[PDB]
């Protein structure tokens, strides 16, 4: 079997891109094929709430946005190198799900 | 202090009252009085009301059970620990009650043996 | 808003009265010239009922109430 | 509402063997899955704890709808000497090093 | 009364089945995305949870 999908996600795009470059460079340094970083659409969680803690005042709202950036990367490689690369002490703020399909 | 059947009945009744079920009301006490699983409780000697003691003695002798009598049951009732608020209020409980199963088979002592020997002879 | 306004209603009405008693003796079947119990009455072969509880007769409603079920033969 | 003694004795024993109790309890409902097996109404436990605080033997902290207790030597000694539960049971607040 | 009259019909779903997970307040709750706070507690903690004012 040579079908492995790794899901990368984070709120911060800097860490996401750095860890994606880490994974791609780790895959390509050793003789191995790897797909490009599929870039899934960003999810914009929107919540609007009145600023005031009471009923008085002009109706001014707060629009809190929360951006979730997620990527999927394919891998045709033995599971050993995948497990070694996954345990590379990734940067904080990034959630990773390595799936062996 | 001095070893006696009274000084052991005090401890036995205290254990059977405080621990393993408590019935300061009518239920779980009369609900255990009609189930005939009470063996030793705080009684009085030279009873001036012999009906209940005669009935309980007959019922116990039916299944070879006996009882130990100690006079002045008011002191016994005050000595079962229920002397609330130092001495203010003075709750009225002159007689004790024994719950189901005096002692388990996992814990051993020499207190149940003398009770059994007194029941038999 | 305004308060409950439930203090001045229900005139010439009294609460339901429940008798104050000291002992539960006559509640059970006690007609044996001594108040004792006989072995002729059957015991229910089920686990949901307490062993201590025994059948009793009341000229009204029933000796029950938590489950609100009449236990009489009827 | 029911006021037993041995249920509270079991709650005290679990508190001593743990330090904190883990059983969500609701005053409105008699049983909750965490509350079960320790069937004492929340109100009983927190009223007893408020009486305890008015007396004073134990430490506590509060955060986001949750209590976090700390049983020190005073509470261990008090539960030891009142309920005559012998020290054959070792407290769980001093495990390891 | 304690367990005899109540609990004889489905009523586990009303507004009283919810409260702010920070202050146990039942008014102005936020159910969206499941963080389950009131308006003001969420406004207080938005920076920490991850909601930042950009719009």
């Amino acid at each position: 079997i040579h079908r492995i999908r790794i899901t990368l996600t984070s709120r911060n795009v800097k860490s996401l891109e750095k860890v994606c470059a880490d994974l791609i460079r780790g895959a390509k340094e050793k003789n191995l094929k790897v797909k490009g970083p599929v870039r899934m659409p960003t999810k914009t969680l929107r919540i609007t709430t009145r600023k005031t803690p009471c009923g008085e005042g002009s109706k001014t709202w707060d629009r809190f946005q929360m951006r979730i950036h997620k990527r999927l990367i394919d891998l045709h490689s033995p599971s050993e190198i995948v497990k070694q690369i996954t345990s590379i002490s990734i940067e904080p703020g990034v959630e990773v799900e390595v799936t062996i399909a | 202090g001095v070893m006696d059947v009274n000084t052991a009945l005090q401890e036995v009744l205290k254990t059977a009252l405080i621990h393993d079920g408590l019935a300061r009301g009518i239920r779980e006490a009369a609900k255990a009085l009609d189930k005939r699983q009470a063996h030793l409780c705080v009684l009085a000697s030279n009873c001036d009301e012999p009906m209940y003691v005669k009935l309980v003695e007959a019922l116990c002798a039916e299944h070879q059970i006996n009882l130990i009598k100690v006079d002045d049951n008011k002191k016994l009732g005050e000595w079962v620990g229920l002397c609330k608020i130092d001495r203010e209020g003075k709750p009225r409980k002159v007689v004790g009650c024994s719950c189901v199963v005096v002692k388990d088979y996992g814990k051993e002592s020499q207190a149940k043996d003398v009770i059994e020997e007194y029941f038999k002879c | 808003k305004k308060r409950k306004k439930k203090s001045y209603t229900t005139p010439k009405k009294n609460k339901h009265k429940r008798k104050k008693v000291k002992l539960a003796v006559l509640k059970y079947y006690k007609v044996d010239e001594n108040g004792k119990i006989s072995r002729l009455r059957r015991e229910c072969p089920s686990d949901e009922c307490g062993a201590g509880v025994f059948m009793a007769s009341h000229f009204d409603r029933h000796y029950c109430g938590k489950c609100c079920l009449t236990y009489c033969f009827n | 509402m029911l006021m037993p003694k041995k249920n509270r004795i079991a709650i005290y024993e679990l508190l001593f063997k743990e330090g904190v109790m883990v059983a969500k309890k609701d005053v409105h409902m008699p049983k909750h899955p965490e509350l079960a097996d320790k069937n004492v109404p929340n109100l009983h436990v927190m009223k007893a704890m408020q009486s305890l605080k008015s007396r004073g033997y134990v430490k506590e902290q509060f955060a986001w709808r949750h209590f976090y207790w700390y049983l020190t030597n005073e509470g261990i000694q008090y539960l030891r000497d009142y309920l005559h539960l012998p020290p054959e049971i070792v407290p769980a607040t001093l495990r390891r090093s | 009364g304690h367990q005899q009259l109540y609990w004889s019909h489905p009523r586990k779903f009303g507004q009283g089945s919810r409260s702010c997970r920070v202050c146990s307040n039942r008014h102005g709750l936020i159910r969206k995305y499941g963080l389950n706070m009131c308006r003001q507690c969420f406004r207080q903690y938005a920076k920490d949870i991850g909601f930042i004012k950009l719009d």
